[PDB]
Formats: structure tokens, C-alpha cells, sequence
């Protein structure tokens, strides 16, 4: 085995020949001294990034502001014009002429079902609302088994019609607005646009399950947060029917409770006990609410039944204020079928003052006597419900928010505050929405003191959408490097604005269905939760992350600069990088924005080209016909002009782009000119580099590609014969290659894809870059970075020039950042290239890990898909892993023993790159290994949500609760 | 009643009316077992 000299010179030798290749071949010098040589067609601007994120914040007060103004609009003339309304029974002649959300326009159908007529509208076409929209009229949706033409329905149809001219009005004033919804405590939904539904119940073969009530923005604005606990009866008398409606109507009651309500389900035959791992009221997220779930369905009936021990457990649990709570409603939720017992000790013991509220429900249908239950809900303010079946369940499960909603109504206008919701995804598929609302109350007898009897009610609630790419149009990231960018968070630690958010549900668990039980044509339901990603499952958690999350749920100011670990793009390094987080609170709000900015990026690049013929010249430098001169240009899919709009087709893209920057001059009258102006002078710049430089040895010898990718948006690869092959974004902020040159200070390799269903192993190459940095007036900037794919074979036969091809003495591997395999010895290695080195070689890797010089992370990916296991593709949690350098030391001997075996090996540390080589004894020589170890998306489930409710994450609940009005009446039950 | 009095728990919602839950219900089944009519799903039942 080699001496440490002779592998030291070998690598040695090695690095200078890549560092010299790639050095003089891509050229970095050259576009640096390009860029400082012009110094004056643009200046250098500072990125203030205290004052981007006050700006920031500004424009996100002042839209939500705007909205909050169209809400008091709407709710203002609603309760005006309900208070005024007659309260007809006689429609069959005076009709209710209404447009019917889902029926169906072809003229040849002409219902006009009885006592109303509908509409026939016209149905433009949009954007912003990516659907055919009309603007002359509200639509209407009514759930599929609620019937239309009923007295109220038809009543509530005749009274809202005075809406449609402040949903004009609203829309008028504020042409970007979205949808404007009425719901409507009868089921009804009256918004604005009119939009055909999404899913109508009998046109096709899926019915659509939609009712308002249901919602998270209307359950927000009904009434305030919940202490609920829920008692569950599994006596034996439950046994049978009465057991499997229970355990579905604890389902759908748990589906009605969102992330500032805390709920725990205990269950009771002659001895109380909890139903699930938690003991104490819960957060009611959605892995909570998952395991409560999935503990309810595990129920079974056997035993006596003892109603004092079950009410004695449910008080205890609603006292303990050692742990997080809302400590606003406390409510228990009894789910039985019938007894003798009404327990009177029990409420004269623990809630003599009547603090809690009890809400009784009778499941099934059995001859047991029901009286006592609901005497147990008339006495604590509560109320009584009876589910004799299944179609039973959603609604009486969603009617005891009336009864928690009398205490907001009593409150009058200190009650009408404008709430905000969760990100969810738009039911008229808009994409991700929050939602702003406002509850709408029954005034009527209000100027006389008289009625007071159905006035305790709301009539509804108002909402109004607002789609987070409105909010991103207010944090503009385009003079930021790509590693900067702005994100939102919650009093509660949820993302309303991050990268690493996407328009897919939340995964819980490991998907799994039985594929023996499903009938063809049944209509599965398929979801009613939002996204709420917390803030530190979006990034890679320090404890430095921890307390700033902390500082900024307190609704605090402030700034901080430290060293952390980033992910890549492409979910496979991990770079280390020095951050600044800049934060402060939007001053309406309970949100707050931080803007994360990588020093060097501290300052930009703004064009000054201002003489038409360096533009006009530049502009001529991106035409597909020269490009076997300039080589094959991409251009970023940015918004340049409010009129060309992003092709997704790269050469009609750049096709529209030109027709549109000569077609109309460049002084530029609606445009963003400075998006434009600086993807001039990139244009530019790149030109000049492939034409003075590049264009000078058309091929090299092992470089089989070469490209500069830029800000501004220019990517340019040289051989345009290479262009094909060329498969990264073309918008140069989600390119991973860039972002990770960006982050180090050397020539970065990037690993191809392995087993991946095109050119990506001989055909393209392997991949090096560099980030061209450069110096104006002492500031240093990193506008562009350049690279080039190397020819694997050049490579390998550079390589070999005491391991030779096929040695079976032993290996010569070279790896990167990150284990994955570069230029291999045995040519059935090299045949997986891009590969992760534990996968072709187990044992040394683990004892690599071992050793220290290779580090890793786990993470959670809380948004994947999966192919669903036997116990298309639906949402899972998956845990990834990332591998990276920690040790700063050149090399490292050993031998590692298998037992039995020892292969001495000895790795050493390419320098000025991110690549190791490593030299060790062969594998064929004893039989020994363990298992592989993947570095891989593994489809998993946790983490265990029981210990996580030991150590909750910091928090802030809202501190407005309207319960407990003593002028209530609680003479229904 | 001791045989299969509290033991139609089955935990479909098909229903039937013809258990032995009480006296008179009870009362009526044996009677329709005597008529005959219907008795063979009465044992199914039973048997289930």
C-alpha cells in the first residue's frame, strides 16, 4: 500500500490538472476583468435591509388594510338589509331570480325549479382568477342536500340579493380583489365573481361535498377558540350501531377544530380513563388531531356505566393550567345513547358557577331514556343533539358553534374584528388563499328593543380572499442574490410566506389504503385542511433559529448575524453559510416579516445603460438565428412587461421577448425597466465573454461544455450542440448549481443524476462552476457564475495515467460533498456515476461517518408524495438526509476491519474544490458488508407526536374571547 | 331474552325489528316464529 507521499503527489497532481482545466476554460478571470473594466454602464446600490423590510411590512399592512375596509363594507349593508326584510312564505309568485352555482349552461335544460328562476350568464374569461368569471352577478352555492325552495332558503335568497351591489362596489374600488363570500348559517354561499363550481353533484359522477359551515374561515369568525374535551361512552350498551356512529361522529367533530383550540377525548365505562397517549388537552394541529383519530377508531364496548367518574375525569382535565391551553371556552362534549343517571353531585361540585358548558349528544337509535342527558344539557348552558345516522352526523356536529357564538353577539361592536386564517388551499382552485373575515349579526327589533329571540344568532359570516402571490408581489426578490429572500410567520410559528412552501396538502403518517375495499363509483372524500408548515419544518433548525422564531412570535423588532447550515435546492448537499435575519412586525397584524440576506449580497447591480445604441446592440445579442456565435441563450421566465407572460417554453419565451423589446421602444412605458435594462446589460456582458474569449478555441480537450449563467436572467452554453443537453431551470434563482457556487469560495462539482431517464452520464458530463466575484470600489459583489462539463472519459484516462482500470488489488474512488460518486477505477463503478458512495460501497462509507469526515442531517419533508404501502399518489412526511464535510483536515489514513478482514485505506482531500479521494484495499478480497445506507427520501412517519406535546413549541394565543354573557339565554336546548 | 336478548349488536345499520330486547318484543317474535312467516332470517340472525 502506497506511502502518504506518493498518494499526497497523485492528488496533488490530480487537482492541479481539474483547477487549471477549469480555471482557463470557463473563463472566471476573463468576465471578472470584463465586468470591472466597464464600471460605468451601472452603479453599485446598497440593500438596506432594515428598510426593505419596514417597506415591506408597509405594503403588507396597507393591502390587508384595504381588505379589512371591503369587509365592514359588506357586513354594514348586510345587517341593514336583513333588518328590513318581510319574511315571505308566498314565492311561488313573486320568484327569487338567482344564478345556481353548478348547473349546467347548455340552453336545452330550462329547470327553474319552483318559486325561483334562474340565470343564464355570459362568462368571460379571466386572469387572477384563472377560470371564467362574471362580473354582473354574485353565484350561489347551496349543499347538494339542502333543497332550494324551501321557505328558508327562499327567504334568505330574496334578502341577500341586496349584496351583489357592494360586491360591485368593493370590486370597483379595488379592481385585485378575488373572491368576496357570503356564508350564510342556512348553508348557503352567495360570492362574487359568478363562477361556474368546481364539482357539480349529479353532471358527472362526484359529488360534491362543500357546505360553508364547515370551513376554517367561517368556523373563525362564528366564535372564539375551545377548551373542548370529549367524553366518550363505551359502556356495553353502546355496543353495535350506536359504537360505529360514535366513532365517526367524533371523527367529524374533531374535523370542526383548528390550531388555537385544545382538545383531548377521554372515555368512560365505570372508570375513566384518556383514549389515546396524551393525558392532558392537546393543540389540535393536524398530527394531534391524527392521533386522536386514529385512538378513537380503536374503541370497543364492555362495562357498566358511571357518569359521575367520567364528568369527575373531564372536570380534573379542564383545570389543569400547568400546560398550554386557550383558556377561553371550556366546553365538554358527552357522546352517548341514553341512561337514568343525571349526575347533579358532580355539576353542584365542579361547576357550581356554571364556567363550563356541556353539550350532550344521543347517538343511534335505541330505546334507552334520554331525559337525563338532556337535563344535563339545559342546566350547563349547553345543548342536546340526536344522530340517528350517519347522514345525521355533519350537521349536528357543526351546530354547537350557535351556541358559542351568543356571548359575540351580545358583545355588539367590540366583536366585529377582522380575523385572518390559516393558508389553505382556494376550493375554486386558486391556488394557496388566506382569508379574511367578519361575523354578520341578526338585528332586527333592534331600534325598539324588541325581538331578542332569534337575535342571538349570526347570520353569517363575510370573507374575503387574498392569494399569497399577491403578497409576494410585495416582497419583490430580484435584487437579492439567489439565497436571499423574505418570509412570514403566525403568533403561532406557521409559514404564511416562505420558498419551501408549496401548494400541496400537509402529509401525516405513512399512506395506506386497502385496495380490496374500494368500489369503483363511489366518490371519496378528499380534504378541509390547510397548509400549515411551522416555521422550523421549513428550514434547518439551530437553537439560534429557535430563539429568533421566539423573538419575532412576540411581535418584536430586530436583526441578527450568525453561521448555519443551508440546504440545496435539490434536497442532496448542505452548504454552510453566514445569514443575516432581519425582522420586524406588520403593525396591523399578528404576522411578522423577516428578510434573510447572505452577506455579499449586501449590494447590487442597477444598469445605467442609457444611450439607445449600446442597448439596441445588446438587444441584438439575444436572436435564436446567431446563436451558433453567441451560443444557445435562455432567458429567465421573469415578468418583464406587464404584456408578455411566462411561456414555460423557453424559445417562445425568449421569441416574445424579443418581438416585444423592439416592437415597442425602450423608454420602457409600462414595463419594470430595470428588470429589462439589466437583462441587457448580462446579455451584453455574456456576449462579449463567448464572442472574445470562447469563441478563440472552439473546443478544448476534455471540456465538453461551457456556460455563464447570470443575474438579470441570461444563461448562455457555448456549443450550442451542448445547448440540448442543458436541463437546469432557466430561471437562474432556482438553479442549485448556482445557488451552491454562490455559498463557496472554490470550484464546486455537481453529481449527476443516476439512473435517470436521459443524457446524464457521458452524454453531458460532469458538471464544475465557479462564482465570478468581483470588486467595484471596495465592495464585493457576485453578479454571474461560470463553469463547464468535463468529458468523463478525458477524465477517467487522465485518471489512471496503483490502481489501474479493473485493478482488483483495490479502489480508487473520487467523491464530492456530499458522497456521491465522480471518477470510479473499476468500470463497473464508473458505470454508476452519481451514485451515493453507500450504495456501492457500504462499509467504508459508515466507518467514512465514522471517522468524522463525513458529517450528516436529518430532516422531515412534511409535503411529498408517496406510493401508498398494502395495510395515485397521496401526501406523506419523508425523512431526507444530507451528507457534507465537517472536519477541516486534509487527509485521513486508517484500515478498517470487518473482522476476519482489514483493508487499510487512506482518504485525502482535494484542495481548493470539494472533491476526496480515496484509496482503499478491494472488496472481492473478503466477504464482508452489512447493508447499504441510503441517502434517499425514505417514506416516514414520525416524529412521535406523544413526546412532542411534553415540550410544545413557544406560542401566543389570542387574547380576545368572548364567552360568558350573563344577559344569555340558553332557554333552547 | 337470555339467549339473544342484548346480542343483535351487529354493526351494519341494516335493521331488525324482530329481536328479543324487551318483553313485548320479544312476545312478538316468538309469535312470528309460530306463524312462521319470516322465521328463517329470525334464526339467521340468531345464528350470526
Amino acid at each position: 500500500f502506497p506511502s502518504a507521499v506518493t498518494i499526497k503527489s497523485w492528488v496533488d497532481k490530480m487537482q492541479e490538472d481539474l483547477v487549471t482545466l477549469a480555471k482557463t476554460a470557463s473563463g472566471v478571470h476573463q468576465l471578472v476583468d470584463i465586468y470591472e473594466k466597464y464600471q460605468d454602464l451601472y452603479t453599485v446600490e446598497p440593500n438596506n435591509a432594515r428598510q426593505l423590510v419596514e417597506i415591506a411590512a408597509r405594503d403588507i399592512e396597507k393591502l390587508l388594510s384595504n381588505r379589512s375596509k371591503a369587509l365592514v363594507r359588506l357586513a354594514l349593508e348586510a345587517e341593514k338589509v336583513q333588518a328590513a326584510h318581510q319574511w315571505r312564505e308566498d314565492f311561488a309568485s313573486n320568484e327569487v331570480v338567482y344564478y345556481n352555482a353548478k348547473d349546467d349552461l347548455d340552453p336545452e335544460k330550462n329547470d327553474s325549479e319552483p318559486g325561483s328562476q334562474r340565470i343564464k350568464p355570459v362568462f368571460i374569461d379571466d386572469a387572477n382568477f384563472r377560470r371564467q368569471v362574471s362580473y354582473q352577478h354574485a353565484a350561489v352555492h347551496i349543499p347538494t342536500d339542502i333543497y332550494e325552495g324551501s321557505t328558508i332558503v327562499l327567504n334568505e335568497l330574496n334578502w341577500t340579493s341586496a349584496l351583489d351591489d357592494v360586491f360591485k362596489k368593493n370590486r370597483e374600488e379595488d379592481p385585485s380583489l378575488l373572491w368576496q363570500v357570503f356564508g350564510s348559517a342556512t348553508g348557503l354561499a352567495r360570492y362574487y365573481p359568478a363562477s361556474p363550481w368546481v364539482d357539480n353533484s349529479r353532471t358527472p359522477n362526484k359529488i360534491d361535498l362543500y357546505d360553508v359551515r364547515r370551513r376554517p374561515w367561517y368556523i373563525q369568525g362564528a366564535a372564539s377558540p375551545k377548551d373542548m374535551l370529549i367524553l366518550v361512552d363505551v359502556s356495553g350498551s353502546v355496543s353495535g350501531l350506536t359504537l360505529k356512529l360514535i366513532r365517526t361522529s367524533v371523527s367529524e367533530m374533531l374535523e370542526t377544530l383548528s390550531d388555537d383550540d385544545f382538545v383531548n377525548v377521554a372515555s368512560f365505562n365505570s372508570n375513566a380513563q384518556d383514549v389515546s397517549c396524551f393525558q392532558h388537552l392537546v393543540q389540535a394541529n393536524v398530527r394531534n388531531k391524527k392521533v386522536l383519530k386514529d385512538a378513537v377508531n380503536n374503541i370497543t364496548a364492555k362495562g357498566i356505566t358511571d357518569y359521575k367518574k367520567g364528568f369527575s375525569f373531564a372536570f380534573e382535565q379542564l383545570l389543569n393550567y400547568n400546560v398550554s391551553r386557550a383558556n377561553c371556552n371550556k366546553i365538554i362534549m358527552l357522546f352517548t345513547d341514553g341512561g337514568e343517571e343525571r349526575a347533579q353531585e358532580i355539576f353542584a361540585k365542579y361547576n357550581k358557577d356554571k364556567k363550563v358548558r356541556v353539550f350532550t349528544f344521543s347517538v343511534g337509535q335505541h330505546n334507552y331514556d334520554r331525559g337525563p342527558i338532556q337535563w344535563m344539557a339545559c342546566e350547563n348552558k349547553g345543548y342536546y343533539y340526536e344522530i340517528p345516522s350517519i347522514g345525521a352526523i355533519r350537521i349536528n356536529t357543526q351546530e354547537y358553534l350557535d351556541v358559542l357564538g351568543r356571548p359575540m353577539v351580545l358583545a355588539g361592536d367590540k366583536a366585529k374584528q377582522v380575523q385572518w386564517t390559516n393558508v389553505y388551499l382556494d376550493a375554486l382552485e386558486l391556488g394557496l388563499v388566506i382569508t379574511g373575515t367578519l361575523p354578520v349579526f341578526n338585528i332586527t327589533g333592534q331600534f325598539e328593543n324588541k325581538t331578542n329571540l332569534k337575535n342571538q344568532l349570526i347570520l353569517g359570516v363575510m370573507g374575503v380572499d387574498v392569494s399569497l402571490e399577491d403578497i409576494k408581489r410585495l416582497t419583490p426578490r430580484f435584487t437579492l442574490c439567489p439565497n436571499g429572500y423574505y418570509f412570514a410567520i403566525d403568533p403561532n410559528g406557521y409559514v404564511l410566506l416562505h420558498p419551501n412552501l408549496q401548494p400541496k396538502p400537509i402529509g401525516v403518517g405513512i399512506p395506506t389504503i386497502n385496495l380490496r375495499k374500494r368500489r369503483p363509483n363511489v366518490q371519496n372524500p378528499k380534504s378541509q385542511e390547510p397548509v400549515t408548515l411551522d416555521f422550523l419544518d421549513a428550514e434547518l433548525e439551530n437553537d439560534i433559529k429557535v430563539e429568533i422564531r421566539n423573538k419575532m412570535i412576540d411581535g418584536e423588532s430586530g436583526e441578527k448575524t450568525f453561521r448555519t447550515l443551508v440546504k440545496s435546492q435539490d434536497e442532496r448537499y448542505i452548504d454552510k453559510g453566514n445569514r443575516t435575519y432581519t425582522w420586524t412586525p406588520v403593525n396591523g397584524t399578528d404576522y411578522s416579516l423577516a428578510l434573510v440576506l447572505p452577506t455579499y449580497s449586501f449590494y447590487y447591480i442597477k444598469a445605467k445603460i442609457e444611450e439607445t445604441i449600446t442597448q439596441a446592440r445588446y438587444s441584438e445579442t439575444l436572436k435564436p438565428d446567431n446563436f451558433e456565435e453567441s451560443g444557445y441563450t435562455f432567458l429567465a421566465p421573469r415578468d418583464y412587461c406587464s404584456d408578455l407572460k411566462p411561456s414555460d417554453n423557453n424559445t417562445e419565451f425568449l421569441l416574445n421577448f424579443n418581438e416585444f423589446i423592439d416592437r415597442k421602444t425602450p423608454n420602457n412605458p409600462s414595463c419594470n425597466t430595470d428588470l429589462i435594462n439589466r437583462v441587457l446589460l448580462d446579455a451584453g456582458f455574456t456576449n462579449e465573454l463567448v464572442q472574445n474569449y470562447w469563441s478563440k478555441q472552439k473546443n478544448i480537450k476534455g471540456v465538453k461544455a461551457r456556460f455563464v449563467v447570470t443575474d438579470g436572467g441570461i444563461t448562455r452554453v457555448y456549443p450550442k450542440e451542448a445547448g440540448e443537453n442543458w436541463q437546469e431551470n432557466p430561471e437562474t434563482y432556482e438553479d442549485s448549481f448556482y445557488k451552491r457556487s454562490l455559498d463557496n469560495d472554490n470550484y464546486v462539482f455537481t453529481a449527476p443524476y443516476f439512473n435517470k431517464s436521459g443524457p446524464g452520464a457521458y452524454e453531458s458530463g460532469i458538471m464544475v462552476s465557479k462564482a465570478v466575484e468581483i470588486y467595484i470600489q471596495g465592495k464585493l459583489l457576485k453578479p454571474a457564475v461560470v463553469g463547464i462539463k468535463i468529458d468523463v472519459n478525458s477524465w477517467i484516462e487522465n485518471f489512471t495515467k496503483d490502481c489501474k482500470r479493473n485493478s482488483d488489488v483495490m479502489d480508487c474512488v473520487i467523491l464530492d460533498d456530499g458522497g456521491f460518486l465522480l471518477m470510479a477505477n473499476h468500470d463497473d463503478y464508473t458505470n454508476q456515476i452519481g451514485r451515493f458512495f453507500g450504495e456501492i460501497d457500504p462499509s467504508l462509507m459508515r466507518h467514512l461517518v465514522n471517522i468524522s469526515v463525513y458529517a450528516f442531517n436529518k430532516s422531515y419533508d412534511y409535503q411529498s408524495v408517496c406510493e401508498p404501502g398494502a395495510a395515485s399518489k397521496q401526501s406523506c412526511i419523508t425523512e431526507q438526509t444530507q451528507y457534507f464535510f465537517d472536519n477541516d483536515s486534509k487527509s485521513f489514513s486508517g484500515v478498517l476491519d470487518c473482522g476476519n478482514c482489514s483493508r487499510i485505506f487512506h482518504v485525502e482531500k482535494l484542495m481548493n474544490t470539494n472533491l476526496i479521494f480515496i484509496m482503499v484495499e478491494s472488496k472481492g478480497t473478503c466477504p464482508c458488508d452489512t447493508r447499504l445506507l441510503i441517502q434517499a427520501e425514505q417514506t416516514s412517519d414520525g416524529p412521535d407526536p406523544c413526546d412532542m406535546v411534553k415540550q410544545p413549541r413557544y406560542r401566543k394565543g389570542p387574547d380576545v374571547c368572548f364567552d360568558n354573557n350573563v344577559l344569555e339565554d340558553y332557554t333552547d336546548c | 331474552m337470555q339467549l339473544f336478548g342484548g346480542r343483535y349488536d351487529f354493526e351494519d345499520t341494516e335493521v331488525r325489528r324482530s329481536n328479543f330486547d324487551n318483553f313485548p318484543q320479544a312476545l312478538i317474535s316468538v309469535f312470528q316464529v309460530l306463524t312462521g312467516e319470516d322465521w328463517n332470517s329470525v334464526m339467521y340472525n340468531g345464528i350470526m
